[PDB]
């Protein structure tokens, strides 16, 4: 993308695999549109299945 | 030379000839033009529609008429068509009768549109939309005669028999079968086209009998009818030769 | 499914007209008789129908909105652009017939102009004044078939049109209404309802209103006041709530 | 013609136009600069709900007292776009904007609680997790709440069960006047839609 | 089955919708047409010329006005381009002003084409011929400027300097160089159409001013003059959106 | 630049005066042009000599231009600042138009 | 023919460069609005900066 | 095209001298009939030429000057350097020589 900025957006965005126009009548789903899983997907819980070493204290 | 927002004076090529529509100006040098430089089409009309022309424009239907017939009424309308026609005084009766291509020339229009040209050759659309509850019946026949204005009488569509009439080109119409008809009325003038100022003439004349009239109920109701409705419009259009005069009638 | 998506909001059809299309009812006029604006459907994502709940006690004269789902998200925008999409479904039996034309007219629509609210000229609609020979339509036989719908893209000398509405129109305040709607459909009879009399001699016009192709374009409202839904009050004697826009 | 009631699921779309995918990107290149495709963005951004909502000094204030009012008028995001839906589920964020005009002491400091939604004051500790600001240096708060439930989402309806999600506590050693903006977290959504209700407009008190 | 010069009642395809320019009619069953059998163009009118559309009707030169500047006339024809411009009650001089795209919609019978159209995309074409024997001299300066009559007064091409009004896009226009000079005026309205209806609103206005006077011979006569002539046309056109509506003005 | 307090003041009412001054580039500038587009940015710089309360704040929005105060909500986007930590706004326009170009 | 001619003189510039952004004018820049009639006095804008 | 270039709007050409040469001017002597710097073209982009509007009631005495899109430009800035360029155009016909 086309910026003047070093930074060209505010966040860091994530894909989706989503297939429609996102203004258009046909239904979509919400779970392409986000994808967080029970897994390491989110932070914390990949921090448990991991087992760092934060989630002791330490 | 490069100069922005101004044509300054100068000379050009010694004879000039730019060719408009229909206007061909000759000048003694080029004219000095100044034009948008990178123009663009700074609109939206391109993606609205498509621009229609004059032969498409033409081509729109146009209510003409709204009839509606009621049964149980020694009316023209209604009263059917007749097996023998002895003398002119007792002739076919017809529910509604349309001078063409007049009729479609001054509706809708038209005549906006066909005005500054002198020529034109054109068929005739016609489509009716009869509706009739399932309990009437009955059954018209839609037919064009040409030059029935100006033909003797005895070969006229008028003053001819059942047999006669349904002899010409036309469409039967019954209420339950047909709820819609079409027909196609050519181009009907003797001469190479339809001259739109000077003469106002007309050359096939459209009629819509009845060859049963509107069977109900024998209980006297006002929904024992039938309402209709007729649309025309032209096809196979030529408009060709320009002209300041306008025929008044249109 | 993500219901939070315009699509799917705008997309959620309600109805916004039933009309009465009676036996006497004249060709080519616009079927007037039901509902508040009868046979004009202005076309549309905002809102053109509107109530007075007037109380007594002097008079409040508080206006009550109609909106559906593509109404209520264009209520929260300044400026709107949008398919409009109309299913008018025709409430009858295999005995009634009729044809109903049902065009397309662009610009303003014909108003009566009321001192609280906004309605159509019903005079002006006539096939005299209003000839639709020039007008995108499409004639519905009610021989068998009841229903179409109507999509009506947008078109308009601007880009987006404007989400006021209703939102306070009347006689001095009429111009935010013309410059929220590309025009209008007006249902008129091409061919009375022909009915025996073993059946109603009258049948219902239902229209749904929903909204294609929509993007919306500034997140602040064109409204005088703020976005408001309305709580009806218990009793018809009792006043509507106002909530304090005081800064201080 | 066979006596019949039917539909055959005939559409017309008029005017020989273009793609509106196509002109609707065109426009917003000129006229907007953004399309808006989904309504959880504007349940992120913030939005006032009360431009002076004043406290008392050393008073514990759930923020329900002015949500239960806020939720019925339709003025902000989280309220209008509720009424399409019956449930939500999320955390929620609070900006409070300090616009106290009189000085009480000379060191002023907000503070924030949780606290189980519809609970009051005195049924619940000044524990848990907190966030303090000092309106002279910071005069916005800038406090969020997570989703803190026993259930996977929460009905815009009355219960018979309380406590069983959170909510924020509010307070000042001051009375301080605030700009009161809210909005949800990243994982805020509403329910399942529903209808829509009446919208009301302009009101003209006329002498009679 | 197979009968000539009518068409019988019978059933058929159970839902029909045909559809013709812009009105489209649904029938319970496909209407019962008679066409000609093996139908002829029994005309001539597409071998005169080619059938003009509306866009080529609206690109035909049209004569709006007709110009005659004599030398020694304190006129406001003859009377030249003003160094400056201190007051309203004293502003520049111009020949001739022209409301656009106005004064074509409503000349050449433009009108009657644009009629039952609601939004236009146009360009408006120019072409001055002027004529002076060889024993007169002056110069024009033909140029538009934009929303003029609704734009502040110090923003007008009126009440600024010469060198302000000879800032402005146009055709400088001598008499013994340039014969005759062009002008392609864009679109110049700020929303996406003119609107042909509703708004009667001209978007820019075209002025011919004077640079120098006509120069002649110091003793009177008739003879020390120039003759113009203005055409004006449309280009770049789309007419999209049909409607019943006129505008009166026009 | 003074105002009054509580008072909601749309910003044409100086930038009508000053379109017709030449004095700023916005100004000189469109002197020369018939149409602009895209959207505009302002800076207020607090200059206020007195004290009237404790909390000082500025805070801005949206308005459809020509509009006045009574004919619009203070609803949508906002920027807020507050002068004694922030003697400047900084807020900006976007060009929310009908319309691809606006004439002056 | 004419006993006197008219000679018109263009004006523009070509390879320029513009050196600081500010005037070196006693006043700011000030477009001249024409006032009505010619016994009314022009506009002067407010430089006071307080 | 970009019509906000330095070039584009200081390429804008405008009329600032429109002169009257009569039969009688003499040879060698500047052509001065007709405008307010007759025959002197000072080469520039500033603007060199102004008029003093006076209104009496004291007298006020604005002065006005008439810019070209360069003068209009260059009045925005302290310094200029620039190639200035100036169309001489005479309106004659076939049988004024000199």
């Amino acid at each position: 993308p086309t910026s003047e900025n070093p930074k060209i957006g505010p966040i860091s965005e994530v894909a989706s695999g989503v297939k429609t126009a996102a203004n258009g009548i046909e239904r979509i789903p919400v779970l392409g549109e986000i994808a967080k899983p029970v897994t390491a997907a989110v932070k914390w819980f990949a921090d448990i299945v991991g087992g760092v070493a934060a989630i002791f204290g330490w | 030379t490069n100069v922005h927002n101004t044509k300054l004076a100068s000379t050009s090529a010694e004879n000039a000839i730019e060719k408009e529509q229909i206007t061909t100006f000759h000048d003694v040098e080029t004219p000095n033009r100044i034009d948008t430089p990178m123009a663009q089409d700074t609109s939206s009309a391109r993606s609205m529609d498509d621009t229609h022309s004059i032969i498409q424009f033409l081509q729109r239907p146009v209510l003409i008429d709204n009839i509606e017939i009621v049964a149980g009424t020694t009316a023209d309308n209604n009263t059917a068509l007749s097996r023998y026609v002895l003398d002119r005084t007792n002739p076919q009766k017809y529910i509604k009768q349309w001078t063409l291509p007049s009729t479609v020339l001054k509706a809708g229009g038209k005549a906006q549109k066909l005005a500054n040209f002198k020529y034109l050759r054109c068929d005739v659309q016609v489509k009716i939309v009869l509706n009739a509850n399932p309990f009437i019946a009955g059954r018209l026949y839609l037919a064009y005669s040409p030059y029935d204005d100006k033909v003797a009488p005895e070969r006229r569509i008028i003053y001819t028999s059942r047999a006669g009439v349904t002899g010409y080109p036309g469409v039967e119409l019954d209420f339950q079968l047909d709820n819609s008809v079409e027909m196609t009325i050519p181009y009907a003038s003797f001469q190479e086209a339809y001259d739109l100022v000077s003469g106002n003439e007309d050359f096939v004349q459209l009629y819509l009998f009845t060859i049963a009239p509107v069977l109900g109920p024998s209980a006297e109701s006002a929904n024992s009818k039938v309402d209709l409705s007729v649309y025309m419009w032209l096809d196979n259009i030529s408009l060709v030769i320009p002209t300041y005069r306008l025929n008044p009638n249109l | 499914v993500d219901e939070m998506a315009i699509g799917y909001v705008c997309g959620n059809p309600a109805i916004k007209h039933v009309l009465t299309w009676s036996t006497t009812d004249v060709v080519q006029n616009p079927i007037s008789n039901g509902d508040d604006w009868g046979g004009v459907i202005p076309v549309g994502m905002p809102c053109y129908s509107k109530t007075i709940r007037a109380v007594k006690g002097s008079t409040s004269k508080t206006e009550v909105m109609d909106p559906a789902p593509c109404e209520y998200v264009a209520n929260l925008f300044s400026y709107w652009r949008a398919t409009m999409c109309y299913r008018i479904t025709v409430v009858k039996t295999a005995f009634h017939t009729g044809r109903l034309e049902i065009f397309f007219e662009p610009g303003s629509i014909p108003t009566v102009r009321t001192a609280d609210n906004l309605g159509p000229d019903q005079t002006q609609l006539n096939g005299t004044i209003a000839p639709s020979d020039n007008n995108y339509k499409y004639i519905l036989d009610l021989t068998n078939d009841t229903e179409v719908t109507i999509k009506v893209p947008y078109v308009s000398n601007k880009m987006f049109m404007k989400t006021v509405g209703i939102y306070g129109a009347h006689d001095e305040d009429n111009w935010n209404f013309d410059e929220s709607f590309t025009g209008f459909l007006c249902i008129r009879p091409i061919t009375k309802l022909m009915a025996p009399d073993t059946v109603s001699q009258k049948v219902s016009i239902v229209v749904w209103k929903w909204a294609e192709d929509v993007v919306v374009v500034e997140p602040k409202p064109l409204t005088s006041g703020p976005t408001q839904v309305y709580n009806p009050p218990a009793v018809a004697r009792d006043l509507v709530k106002q909530i304090d826009v005081s800064m201080q | 013609i066979n006596l019949s009631n039917k539909t055959d699921e005939n559409t017309i779309s008029f005017f020989d136009s273009g793609d509106p995918e196509r002109m609707n990107n065109e426009a917003l290149m000129r006229g907007c600069g953004e399309q808006i495709v989904n309504l959880r963005p504007l349940l992120r951004t913030f939005r006032t709900i009360n431009d002076n909502w004043s406290l008392a000094a050393n008073t514990k204030t759930p923020i329900t007292d002015l949500t239960n009012t806020a939720d019925a008028e339709g003025r902000d995001y989280m309220s209008y776009l509720s009424f399409l839906y019956r449930f939500y589920r999320g955390g929620r964020r609070y900006k409070f904007f300090n616009t106290t005009p009189l000085k009480q002491s000379q060191t002023c400091y907000v503070r924030s609680f949780l606290i189980p939604r519809n609970y009051t004051a005195d049924e619940i500790n000044t524990d848990g997790p907190s966030h303090i600001t000092y309106p002279v240096i910071n005069p916005v708060h800038e406090v969020e709440v997570p989703f803190y439930s026993q259930y996977r989402k929460i009905p815009i309806a009355s219960t018979s069960d309380k406590g069983y999600d959170s909510s924020l506590m509010y307070y000042t050693n001051v009375g301080t006047q605030q700009i009161v903006a809210r909005a949800g977290n990243d994982d805020f959504t509403f329910g399942w839609m529903i209808g829509t209700p009446q919208l009301q407009g302009i009101t003209k008190e006329v002498a009679n």
